[PDB]
């Protein structure tokens, strides 16, 4: 029927309540059946509120890691719908540390995979950096190319091209299903191109103190129009502070620095000189005795 | 002997402060509960002109106040208007509002939703009903 | 009593105290009696709303209009200019804002404490988006800067001299 709406009302309504006449299995179980039937009932929020009822660290135990192990693939639903591509990537981690995955080889497959998409899908920043090697460190990881291809162009600041990149991972990565191969998957493999020119914009920020906008234009490989928009973006949320000049002749990637600060360092680079001298008079003392 | 202490301190403080009249320095601000404890004719007007009485039968207008601070720290649930708890209180003081919605956001972590529900305040407004029934009163002062 | 503090507040630029007189008013006024007072409940209603867009909250507009009596019969062309503005302001484009004022021109002029608040309305929210706009350029033209207000070009150019 089309009840089905108020059909996952009912079922949730009566579990909401705390019994303890449920075994702790059949409880857990029971809130894992609720949450799912709010993933189609398209109430996100409700899911949420269903997941936060049962505790993470109750389910370590290896009794409950059957139950571990579905609770956190549910929890990458309501995050993906929402496009927090963040806290899909988080889920996905604590999937692979379950015992059972590492450990199979073919378990670990699809779930590594989405783990570097997920990474790349999110901001660059900080904050990425503190979890992508965590990510790195991991064997299993390493065996995988296609992949590794992908996270390693991410990491590095060399420049990449974005209609070219596309392409290399056209056929292998744009068809791996639940990932970017589903239908509006097909839109978060669209989003990726965001994710790579806004990662070329950081990098080139640090590097040319003054750049042409025209070179710009041809580098990120995009319209003038686009390319104005994403560095204002990218002020305001502050990683980075630029000046832009309208006639299109100048983006000066900088921050600036004032002549106290300047002045101040000025003393320091004159400290360490000094000390470079003191140092290789011992070091003559030593060298005319060796001989 | 020891009551005999008690004493020092208090006339050594009468003594000097009606003579910190006329200094740039604000006179003494002291606070009492209870003011049976003082004595009238000696700590008076002219030391402490100024006698502020802090009212308890409060206001509709003078309790809005108390709850806008409230209600930012969390947006109140959409169950009900921000108007509702307003109207339970009737002439309550702030010190029983705080009270009421410190019990009522502890149920609310419970259910997993930060948001204050509209339903706890209200039984936990309801509640603290008790002080001294109507029985005892009635059976003898009515 | 209380609706004369209200005024005096409200124009000191402050919406907690000016707020809480307002609506002392507006409750005393259902209980009376309807012989005017049904309709100056209407006008209390606009100051009502008046110091909460200020204060940039949209819940306690939402909080404030029920279906129990603001809607039915305290309902006025004046309670259409409110809501509108509050959005526009929430939405915190001065296009809109504009947008909105052209054909809620009589509103201001009939409301003179509508009229001083919303000409305010207009500097402050000038502002919200300016400091947006001078961070990441250095040397942008006018005409870029009139088209992210939404603003006239010679219009935005008179309210930079003053700012």
């Amino acid at each position: 029927e089309g009840k089905i709406d108020e059909a996952a009302d009912i079922l949730c309504e009566l579990q909401v309540e705390t019994y303890g006449s449920m075994e702790m299995s059949e409880k857990i179980q029971f809130i894992l059946e609720q949450m799912e039937l709010s993933i189609l009932k398209g109430d996100y929020s409700q899911a949420t509120v269903l997941s936060r009822k049962i505790l993470k660290k109750t389910f370590k135990n290896p009794k409950y890691e059957s139950l571990k192990l579905e609770y956190y693939n549910l929890l990458v639903k309501i995050s993906l719908h929402k496009r927090e591509y963040l806290e899909v990537a988080q889920y996905l981690q604590e999937i692979y540390q379950t015992d059972a995955i590492k450990s199979d080889e073919a378990k670990w497959k699809p779930v590594l995979s989405h783990i570097v998409y997920f990474l790349v899908l999110s901001p660059y920043g900080n904050l990425q950096n503190d979890l992508i090697h965590k990510i790195q460190n991991d064997n299993n990881l390493k065996k995988l190319e296609s992949q590794e291809s992908l996270v390693k162009l991410f990491t590095t600041n060399e420049l990449m091209r974005w209609p070219i990149v596309q392409k290399t991972y056209e056929p292998v990565l744009n068809e791996d299903d639940l990932a970017f191969g589903g239908e509006a998957n097909k839109h978060h493999w669209e989003d990726l191109q965001k994710r790579v020119i806004e990662h070329n914009l950081r990098v080139i920020s640090e590097y040319y103190s003054r750049i042409t906008l025209l070179r710009l234009n041809e580098l990120l490989d995009l319209t003038e129009s686009q390319t104005e928009t994403y560095i204002s973006d990218l002020v305001n949320q502050g990683i980075i502070y630029a000046k832009v000049n309208r006639p299109a002749k100048i983006v000066n990637f900088e921050k600036p620095k004032n002549s106290s600060q300047l002045l101040n360092e000025w003393s320091h680079n004159v400290d360490e000189l000094l000390e470079h001298i003191e140092t290789i008079g011992h070091l003559i003392t030593k060298e005319e005795i060796m001989h | 002997g020891s009551d005999r202490e008690v004493q020092r301190i208090l006339i050594e403080l009468l003594t000097q402060m009606d003579g910190f009249d006329q200094s740039t320095n604000v006179k003494v601000i002291m606070a009492t509960n209870r003011a049976d404890t003082l004595d009238p004719a000696l700590l008076r007007p002219g030391r402490l002109d100024r006698k502020i009485e802090f009212p308890s039968l409060r206001d509709r207008r003078e309790r809005r106040l108390i709850f806008g601070t409230i209600a930012s720290k969390m947006s109140l649930a959409p169950e009900a208007d921000l108007d509702s708890l307003i109207i339970r209180n009737d002439s309550l003081s702030g010190a029983v509002i705080a009270a009421i919605m410190q019990e009522a956001g502890l149920r609310a972590v419970r259910k997993n939703r930060y948001v204050i529900l509209q339903s706890d305040l209200e039984e936990a407004y309801a509640t603290q009903v008790k002080t001294d029934n109507t029985v005892d009163k009635f059976d003898f002062y009515k | 009593l209380d609706l004369m503090s209200g005024i005096l507040h409200c124009e000191d630029k402050d919406y907690k105290t000016a707020f809480s007189y307002f609506f002392e008013s507006f409750e005393s006024y259902h209980n009376l009696t309807t012989h005017n007072s049904y309709e100056k409940a209407c006008q209390v209603l606009k100051y009502m709303l008046l110091s909460k867009i200020m204060l940039n909250l949209i819940d306690d507009v939402k909080n404030i209009l029920n279906a129990k009596y603001t809607k039915e019969t305290y309902q006025s062309r004046g309670i259409d200019a409110m809501k509108a503005v509050a959005e526009a302001y929430n939405n915190r484009s001065l296009l809109d804002f504009n947008t909105a004022l052209k054909q809620y021109e009589k509103e201001l002029m009939g409301d003179e404490l509508t009229r001083s608040h919303f000409n305010a309305l207009y500097d402050t929210l000038l502002e919200s988006n300016l400091c947006k706009i001078i961070e990441p350029f250095e040397c942008v033209e006018i005409s870029h800067i009139s088209k992210i207000i939404g603003l006239d070009t010679q219009q935005v150019e008179g309210k930079l001299s003053q700012m």
